[PDB]
């Protein structure tokens, strides 16, 4: 069977801002068919799109930002994802890589 | 897993042994043993603050009261018949068909369960307490009541 | 004597882990063997009233 | 006696008593008249985080 | 699976007891508040409440006067009676607010600008 | 044919059967004072508290911890009253009797 | 404690997670959060010490036989005993609200529950049931 | 100071008899009933908040930030007469 | 006194080297600074996914 | 407060990215489960491969990842 | 590495308990104007070592009158009891930590007890009862004044917990009266001064005593611990040697009281004041 | 709202005005309580709702309590009475197991407060066997009702365990061959307990 | 409540007699319900995914090699 997996713990927090400014009608469509469906079958399209969303936007900012972006989610990792403790490094990843599109 | 299993099946064995004993503190000495361990169990399923609150309760109060009234009242009498008349086999014969061949178990028609762990939240218990139980949390109030006017009524004097 | 009674408590303390798991396990098998036995039957009357009830 | 003579022997022969009644009073009164007078006063999740990165970007 | 993330900061909004009804009468007001069941209640629970404050006292003056306490113990028994008839006449004033009882005298009352 | 988790399950119950047993009948049986009948009641007490605890895991339900709760606040006051009379009563028998905390002599 | 079935190993298949979990560390990071497994090992080595305490005076200490040697040199426990019963059961009856961010009708709730608790307290304090005279 | 109080009286006879009756206000040296609002204050700060045991405390600090009277026997002697 | 200093001097040496000598141990069972902290459900739950997921991708690296 | 509305935003974002990675991962399993009943089975008269056996209602595993003991 | 950590842990534990006696010895001479131990090893470093090891070699009185198993059991309790509470100061990440070390805490009224039922003297069992009474009298001030101090600790996630890393690291100024109260209440459980009228050890030599008496000092550096973590903003080497300093300081300078007289201000002064400073800051925190 | 819940709040009110009240007569040195009394009863029918049932019990308690003279028996009459009220209105194996267990301990403290004379020790005697006759069946009713929770889920009272409540129900009403606690308790308690 | 009952009798007589414990359920916790999708949809979507996946503006299953 294929190995179907998103990112660590500390990464999918170091990257949830960018999830709902960028892949936000992934994440609509599996709320709404969580809400109306109860068996996962009947959910696979929107699942395995909001993974591949998902993968896809790790894909792109290890491109563009890999170490801005590895520094911020190693500090969340260290210190139990509270994101009061790491507030220079996540000014650091959004400067490096921004949360929408600016300047569009 | 044999560690866990043979604590689990230990709390039978100083139910058993809390009987037996002829000596009372030994008895109490049971008690306390049974009670911790079945505090370490409860936290087998996921239950901290339950656990915490048996410790508490049982071995931090109500047992030194036990050993208060034991060690106020009990002039050796082990020889004094508590050796020489033995005991019931008519009550031992009904424990071990109760208890050990288990003819009327209180899973009925069922033989296997799947034990699972909880998550012990207390804000759901806090939010349960204080919201949805609200009048049985007072009504115990009210038996804790019972309990102090009822002693301090009864205190020989 | 002191060793006497914690040397007895340690021998019914595992003479106790290790006797009760069999009769743990005897007991569960004999209610595999009869939900086994339940099953079988339910096959067999389901069969009956196929053959008999179109 | 008035007011004044009967709180001072009482908190001149029994104050921790009294100090107690005091301070259980002042969390009762609190909490039924002086809080609900001055103290006391759907969005998508992007609207909610956009608020939340407003909020600490400025500080 | 995967459990809700909970929300430690709000509270669910439940009383312990349930009334199970929907209202047949016009809604004033869903929650009133103690000032709003004093302020729309009626003559008749005043009047209850001062009847049994006064039976209180009485009755508090004869049985205390067995122990030569009569005064005190005519008091308490009026202030007893009269916070049990105060609880029952406010609890009558917010159910007709909330409209599980006849409002026709609250609602051309208590909607100064919704008089009509 | 079952699991480790079927193992745990019903040995847990099986447990606390023995455990209920133990404490209701086991005290009487070996012909006990009144406060170790007192304390047999507190292994019954325990043994139905377990099973409550055992059940709301179980089907993650909040009323087994409603119950334990209430379990301990019950048998805690009957305890208390129970010893609180049974020294009442042997102050008041033991110019004749001796044995008088024994009822089952 | 390791993980009997498929679902409870996330579906990660295959034989090197069931023995990476039979042989792994204890880690508050990684299966054991809150596991209280530290308490019994505590108690097991502290036992052992203490018992090493007791047994080594028995071999390097000088003894003597005597007969002398061997020979020695109220109801207000029971309100103390009892009162300390009940008082603990109510305060562990609080514990679950001040672990609750509560809400006004919790606030008024437990303060009933403390006014009945107080007022029992109160009328054995006026009866004079604190005063340890005897 | 040498004063007394209804409550701190060590026996049950004399804290039974100061509960009841008002015989210990005539006697002179007791200490009197505060009259207004900060003498209530200062018995208060008195009960509560200590300073009693503090006052003892500053002495015993005092103390051990001071000067001490041992001698280092038997290196060092104590002082004899000829008569001795 | 100068007889109480060096007694008062050494408990505070003593639980200072203790403390570091846990610190670096417990640092390197743990391998983060924060494993002290108070975890509820959802960050069990994430830690546990963490670890089987860490094990998974051991289970594949050693295939290619 | 502000810090713990922060980290509920942020689990409320993440929650249908796991739930989803959850939902792909039992299906698979299950896959498997269903390819290795089909190679016990293949003999027995009478016997279907995949019977659900509840009939409105999707029932989840009893035990899971997240709930272990404490000790 | 558990059993690592936890050994790593003891050996300070019982060196500090070593230095805190020698160190009462010595504050309590320099309070007095005299100079306290200083022969024995250089500046008298060497004397609790040599008290453990004069213990060691000591005889053993086994009373061949009392019950063996409890007699020997007493000393062991309280010193595992001492040991386990200190790994739950510091091998712990469980969310009612507090709560585990208040539950400990009760427990180690128990060698008491088995001292005063195993040994058999007449004022043993007289002498025992009260300070059980001390102790359970003074246990509930203890757990209503965790009761306030949980009322204000949350974590970051917004749970609220009595766990040890999630409280602030500054003092709590707005309970300064309840810290007064909670280092009295600690003076009470370890029957210092001035609660230290009723001893049990009576009949007890060699390392029977001496684990009684490491057992007592462990307990009051970790209620000087918990003291620090819940009031003086961390636990800290500095914040462990000022408070034992402290109580060191009161035992110089105070007499003791009667026992109907600490029963009466335990149960009538430190109760109230807890339950009502409870209501005050449940008040606060809605 | 809580609207719908004034008459609970003014039961615990009546006991917390009726505990300062009875305190407040005692340190007057008053050897009789009939204002007590007569305050009791009112907080009896204050507290009663308008049913049938509820006030057959209602007026039985108010004649009852003119055989009862210290300020601690009324009060463990009242709380007797809470359970015996809301018995009546208990829709579950919780509320049904919490109102009968107070009155089991009000019926045992009352049995062991009033005795007197030389047949103090034969009372103190039959309540401590009622005590223990009545913890094993308590203990039988936790058991079976666990049973219960565990099988349906739920707190439904159906299925087989229904016939030990049943049990436990007949044990309570002194059914023989379990009547022999009510025969204990007719040979030495006075007669207004009985 | 949730282990007590009042009954009273409505004076109108336009009450239905139901199951308190049912009604009372439905009040507190409420009760959630589902359907199964259609194939029709189910398809479309798997269509819509698998056009989305080959046109590249979707990325992979897995975040690793
Ligand atoms: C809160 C409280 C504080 C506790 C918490 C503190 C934390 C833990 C610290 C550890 C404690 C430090 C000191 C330990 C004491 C050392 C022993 C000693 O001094 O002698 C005891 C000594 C024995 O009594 P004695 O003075 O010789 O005789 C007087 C009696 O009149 C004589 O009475 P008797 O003659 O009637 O009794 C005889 C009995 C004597 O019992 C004992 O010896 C005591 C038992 C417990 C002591 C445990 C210590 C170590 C003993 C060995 C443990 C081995 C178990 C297995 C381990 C693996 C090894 C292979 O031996 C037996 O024959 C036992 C029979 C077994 C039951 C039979 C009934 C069922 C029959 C069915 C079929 C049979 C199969 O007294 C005590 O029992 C003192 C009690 C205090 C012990 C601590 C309480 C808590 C224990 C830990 C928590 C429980 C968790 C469960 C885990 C495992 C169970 C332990
Ligand atoms: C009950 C009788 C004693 C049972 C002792 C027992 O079960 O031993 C344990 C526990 O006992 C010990 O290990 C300690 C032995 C006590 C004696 C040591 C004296 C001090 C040196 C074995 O531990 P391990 O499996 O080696 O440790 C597991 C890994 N981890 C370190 C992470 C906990
Ligand atoms: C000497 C005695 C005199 C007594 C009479 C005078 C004292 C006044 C009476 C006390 C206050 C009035 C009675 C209760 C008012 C409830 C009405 C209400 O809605 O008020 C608040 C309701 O809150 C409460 O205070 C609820 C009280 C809860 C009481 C819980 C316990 C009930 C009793 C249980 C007993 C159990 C049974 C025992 C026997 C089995 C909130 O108002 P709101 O909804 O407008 O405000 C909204 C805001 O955001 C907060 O909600
Ligand atoms: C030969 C057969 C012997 C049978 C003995 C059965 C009873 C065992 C009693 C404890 C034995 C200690 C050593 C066993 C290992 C152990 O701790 O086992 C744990 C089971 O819990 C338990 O065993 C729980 C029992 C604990 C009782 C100890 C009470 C201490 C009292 C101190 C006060 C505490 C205050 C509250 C905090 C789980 O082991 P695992 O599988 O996780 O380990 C390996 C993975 N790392
Ligand atoms: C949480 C806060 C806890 C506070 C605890 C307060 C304890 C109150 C006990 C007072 C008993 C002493 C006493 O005799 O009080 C009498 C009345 O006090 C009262 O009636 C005071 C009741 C306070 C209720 C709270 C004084 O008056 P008396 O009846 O002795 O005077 C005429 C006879 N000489
Ligand atoms: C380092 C170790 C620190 C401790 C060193 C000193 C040890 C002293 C031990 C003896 C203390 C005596 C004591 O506590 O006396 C009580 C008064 O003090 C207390 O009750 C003191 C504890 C409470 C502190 C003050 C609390 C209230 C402050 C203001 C609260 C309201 C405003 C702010 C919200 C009761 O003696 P009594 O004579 O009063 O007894 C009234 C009846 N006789
Ligand atoms: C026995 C004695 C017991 C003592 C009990 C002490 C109770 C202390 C309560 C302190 C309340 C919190 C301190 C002030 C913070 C307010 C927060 C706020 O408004 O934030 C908005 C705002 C913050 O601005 P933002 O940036 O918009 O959040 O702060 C203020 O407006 C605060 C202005 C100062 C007001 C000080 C009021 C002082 C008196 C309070 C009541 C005292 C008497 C109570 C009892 C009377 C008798 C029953
Ligand atoms: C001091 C003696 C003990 C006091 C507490 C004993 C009773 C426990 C509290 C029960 C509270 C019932 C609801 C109170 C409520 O809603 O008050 C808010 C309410 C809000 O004020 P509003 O603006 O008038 O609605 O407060 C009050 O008006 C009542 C004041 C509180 C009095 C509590 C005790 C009542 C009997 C005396
Ligand atoms: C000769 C025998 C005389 C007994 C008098 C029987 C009166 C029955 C009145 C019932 C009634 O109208 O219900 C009022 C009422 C029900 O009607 P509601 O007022 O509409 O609730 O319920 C009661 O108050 C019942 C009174 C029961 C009295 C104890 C039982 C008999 C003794
Ligand atoms: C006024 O107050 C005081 C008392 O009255 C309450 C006293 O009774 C005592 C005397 C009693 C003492 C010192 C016993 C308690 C302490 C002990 C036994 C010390 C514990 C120390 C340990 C375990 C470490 C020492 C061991 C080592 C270094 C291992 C050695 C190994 C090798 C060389 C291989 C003192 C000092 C005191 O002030």
């Amino acid at each position: 069977s294929n190995t179907v997996r998103v990112p660590y713990s500390h990464e999918l927090y170091a990257m949830s801002r960018h999830v709902v400014f960028r892949a936000e009608k992934e994440h609509k469509a599996a709320v709404e068919c969580k809400g109306k469906h109860d068996w996962p079958e009947d959910c696979k399209p929107e699942s395995e799109a909001l993974v591949r969303a998902t993968n896809k936007l790790y894909k792109e900012i290890m491109e563009k930002s890999p170490e801005e972006f590895k520094e911020y989610a190693q500090c969340l990792d260290w210190y139990g994802l509270r994101f009061s403790r790491c507030r220079d490094k996540q000014t650091a990843f959004e400067k490096a890589f921004p949360i929408v599109d600016a300047k569009k | 897993m044999f560690f866990e299993n043979s604590a689990i099946l230990l709390c039978a064995l100083l139910s058993i042994a809390v009987g037996y004993t002829k000596s009372p503190f030994m008895s109490l000495m049971y008690s306390v043993m049974l009670f911790i361990n079945s505090s370490f169990v409860l936290m087998m399923l996921g239950f901290e603050f339950l656990a915490l609150v048996n410790l508490l309760v049982y071995v931090g109060a109500l047992a030194v009261l036990f050993l208060f009234v034991i060690m106020l009242l009990e002039i050796p009498a082990t020889e004094l018949r508590a050796y020489s008349r033995g005991w019931s086999t008519l009550g031992i014969f009904v424990f071990i068909i109760n208890g050990v061949f288990q003819i009327t178990p209180s899973m009925g028609p069922r033989g296997i369960i799947t034990g699972l762990p909880g998550a012990e939240s207390i804000t759901n218990l806090g939010h349960a307490l204080y919201l949805y139980f609200a009048d049985l949390l007072i009504l115990n109030s009210l038996v804790l009541t019972v309990a102090l006017f009822g002693r301090f009524a009864i205190a020989p004097v | 004597g002191l060793i006497r009674n914690i040397a007895t408590f340690a021998t019914a303390v595992v003479g106790w882990s290790v006797g009760i798991p069999f009769v743990v396990q005897a007991r569960m098998n004999g209610y595999v063997e009869r939900n086994l036995a339940t099953y079988d039957a339910a096959q067999r009357q389901k069969a009956e009233e196929a053959a008999i009830g179109g | 006696m008035s007011l004044g003579e009967a709180f001072r022997t009482a908190v001149y022969k029994e104050p921790v008593m009294v100090w107690s009644l005091m301070i259980y009073g002042v969390g009762i009164s609190y909490a039924a008249f002086v809080k609900p007078s001055m103290i006391e006063p759907p969005p998508s999740l992007k609207e909610v985080m956009a608020g939340i990165q407003a909020k600490l970007n400025n500080k | 699976t995967w459990p809700e993330p909970p929300n430690y900061y709000e509270a669910p909004k439940h009383g312990f007891k349930v009334t199970l009804e929907n209202p047949t009468f016009p809604i004033i007001n869903p929650d009133p508040n103690i000032t709003d069941a004093v302020t729309n209640m009626r003559s008749e629970n005043w009047g209850v409440v001062a009847g049994l404050a006064g039976l209180g006292y009485v009755a508090g003056y004869y049985f205390g006067a067995k122990v030569h306490w009569a005064k005190p113990t005519a008091l308490f028994t009026s202030i007893f009676l009269g916070k049990s008839g105060l609880l029952w006449g406010m609890s009558d004033s917010a159910h007709r607010l909330m409209g599980f009882k006849e409002n026709s005298k609250e609602v051309a009352a208590n909607l100064p600008h919704v008089m009509q | 044919y079952y699991t480790e988790g079927e193992i745990f399950g019903t040995t847990f119950m099986y447990t606390t059967n023995m455990m209920f047993w133990a404490g209701i009948v086991g005290a009487v049986a070996f012909r006990r004072n009144l406060i170790i009948l007192l304390l047999s009641a507190e292994t019954v007490m325990l043994a139905c508290n377990m099973n409550f605890l055992f059940t709301a895991a179980y089907l993650n339900d909040i009323t087994g911890a409603i119950m334990s709760i209430t379990i301990t606040t019950i048998a805690a006051c009957e305890t208390a009253i129970g010893l609180a009379l049974c020294v009442a009563y042997f102050h008041m028998r033991s110019a004749t009797d001796v044995e008088a905390l024994n009822m089952l002599k | 404690y390791n993980a009997w079935s498929p679902a409870q190993r996330y579906f990660v298949e295959g034989d090197h997670v069931v023995t990476a979990e039979a042989s792994r560390t204890f880690q508050f990071t990684g299966l054991d959060s809150g596991s209280f497994y530290p308490y019994v090992i505590a108690t097991v080595i502290a036992t052992a010490i203490s018992t090493v305490f007791i047994v080594a005076p028995l071999v390097i200490a000088p003894s003597r036989v005597d007969l002398d040697k061997s020979s020695a040199y109220s109801v207000s426990f029971y309100l103390v005993s009892i009162m300390y019963l009940l008082f603990d059961i109510e305060i562990a009856y609080l514990f679950p609200y001040a672990m609750t961010h509560a809400s006004l009708p919790m606030y008024w709730t437990m303060n009933l529950f403390l006014a009945i608790l107080v007022a029992g307290f109160a009328y054995e304090w006026g009866m004079g049931a604190l005063e340890w005279r005897e | 100071g040498t004063e007394r109080r209804p409550g701190e009286s060590g026996a049950w006879k004399q804290i039974e008899r100061q509960r009841y009756a008002s015989d210990w206000e005539n006697d002179p040296t007791f200490k009197r009933t505060p009259k207004n609002l900060a003498e209530v204050l200062d018995d208060s700060a008195s009960m509560l908040l200590l300073t009693d045991v503090w006052r003892g405390m500053a002495y015993t600090l005092g103390a051990f930030f001071d000067k001490k009277v041992t001698i280092m026997y038997p290196f060092e002697k104590g002082q004899l007469s000829p008569r001795f | 006194g100068w007889n109480a200093l060096p007694s008062l001097v050494i408990i505070t040496g003593i639980w200072t080297a203790g403390l570091f000598a846990l610190d670096k141990v417990q640092m390197f069972r743990e391998n983060k600074p924060a494993w002290a902290n108070n975890k509820d459900g959802w960050q069990k739950a994430l830690y546990r996914r963490d670890w089987y997921l860490q094990r998974e991708e051991e289970t594949l690296a050693m295939a290619k | 407060r502000f810090e713990a509305d922060e980290i509920l935003t942020v689990r409320k974002i993440v929650h249908p990215v796991l739930q989803a990675e959850w939902d792909l991962r039992y299906l698979e399993h299950l896959k498997r489960e269903r390819e290795e009943e089909a190679k016990v089975m293949k003999n027995v008269p009478g016997w279907k491969v995949g019977e659900s056996t509840t009939r409105h209602r999707w029932l989840a595993p009893l035990e899971s990842w997240d709930k272990r003991p404490l000790v | 590495m558990i059993v690592a950590s936890i050994l790593i842990l003891i050996v300070p534990v019982l060196l500090s308990v070593a230095m805190f006696t020698l160190a009462e010895r010595t504050v309590m001479a320099s309070m007095q104007r005299r100079f306290g131990p200083q022969v024995s090893g250089i500046s008298g470093l060497l004397q609790p070592f040599w008290d453990g090891l004069k213990l060691g070699v000591k005889e053993p009185v086994l009373p061949d009158s009392s019950s063996a198993g409890a007699f020997a059991a007493s000393p062991m309790i309280s010193f595992v009891l001492s040991q386990v509470a200190w790994v739950g100061i510091c091998i712990s990440d469980a969310s009612f930590q507090g709560l585990v070390i208040m539950a400990i805490s009760s427990l180690a009224v128990y060698g008491v007890m088995l001292a005063g039922w195993a040994s058999n003297s007449k004022y043993a069992f007289l002498g025992c009862l009260r300070s059980v009474a001390l102790m359970v009298s003074y246990e509930l001030s203890l757990g209503a004044a965790l009761l306030s101090i949980g009322l204000f600790v949350t974590d970051g996630t917004g749970m609220k917990c009595l766990n040890f890393a999630e409280m602030p690291t500054t003092p709590q100024y707005a309970m300064l009266p309840l810290c007064l109260i909670f280092l009295v209440c600690i003076l009470a459980e370890t029957k210092r001064d001035p609660f230290d009228l009723p001893g049990y050890n009576v009949e007890y030599s060699s390392l029977g005593f001496a684990l009684f008496f490491i057992a007592e000092y462990a307990n009051m550096a970790v209620m000087s611990a918990i003291a620090s973590i819940y009031f003086l903003g961390g636990f800290s080497a500095l914040k462990i040697t000022a408070l034992f300093f402290a109580f060191v300081w009161t035992r110089g300078t105070l007499p003791r009281y009667r026992y109907d007289q600490f029963m009466r201000l335990g149960w009538k002064a430190f109760l109230p004041l807890t339950l009502a400073f409870f209501a005050l800051h449940a008040s606060v925190a809605i | 709202a809580a609207a719908a819940a004034m008459i609970e709040l003014d039961l615990c009110f009546g006991l917390l005005l009726l505990i300062l009240f009875g305190l407040l007569s005692l340190r007057n040195g008053h050897v009789s309580l009939a204002h007590i009394r007569f305050i009791c009863q009112c907080w009896l029918v204050m507290i009663t709702p308008l049913e049938v049932q509820d006030f057959a019990l209602c007026i039985l308690t108010v004649v009852l309590l003119q055989s009862f003279h210290s300020f601690e028996a009324l009060l463990f009459l009242l709380l007797a009475y809470i359970g015996q009220l809301y018995m009546m209105h208990s829709c579950n194996l919780v509320s049904f197991y919490v109102c009968l267990e107070a009155q089991t301990l009000c019926v045992v403290v009352l049995c062991g407060l009033l005795a007197r004379g030389a047949s103090t020790s034969f009372s103190v005697e039959a309540a401590l066997k009622f005590l223990l006759l009545s913890a094993m069946v308590s203990g039988m009713a936790l058991f079976w009702f666990s049973a219960m929770y565990q099988r349906t889920g739920s707190l439904d009272m159906v299925g087989q365990e229904t016939f030990w409540i049943l049990l436990v129900m007949l044990f309570k009403l002194g059914v023989a061959p379990m009547h022999m606690w009510s025969v204990d308790l007719y040979g030495s308690i006075p007669k207004s307990l009985l | 409540t949730a282990g007590f009952v009042w009954r009273e009798v409505d004076p109108t007589g336009q009450a239905k007699n139901r199951n308190h414990t049912y009604m009372y359920n439905l009040k507190t916790f409420g009760h959630r319900s589902y359907t199964r999708r259609d194939p029709s949809e189910l398809q479309a979507a798997a269509t819509s995914v698998e056009a989305r996946v080959k046109s590249g503006e979707l990325g992979g299953l897995s975040p690793l090699a």
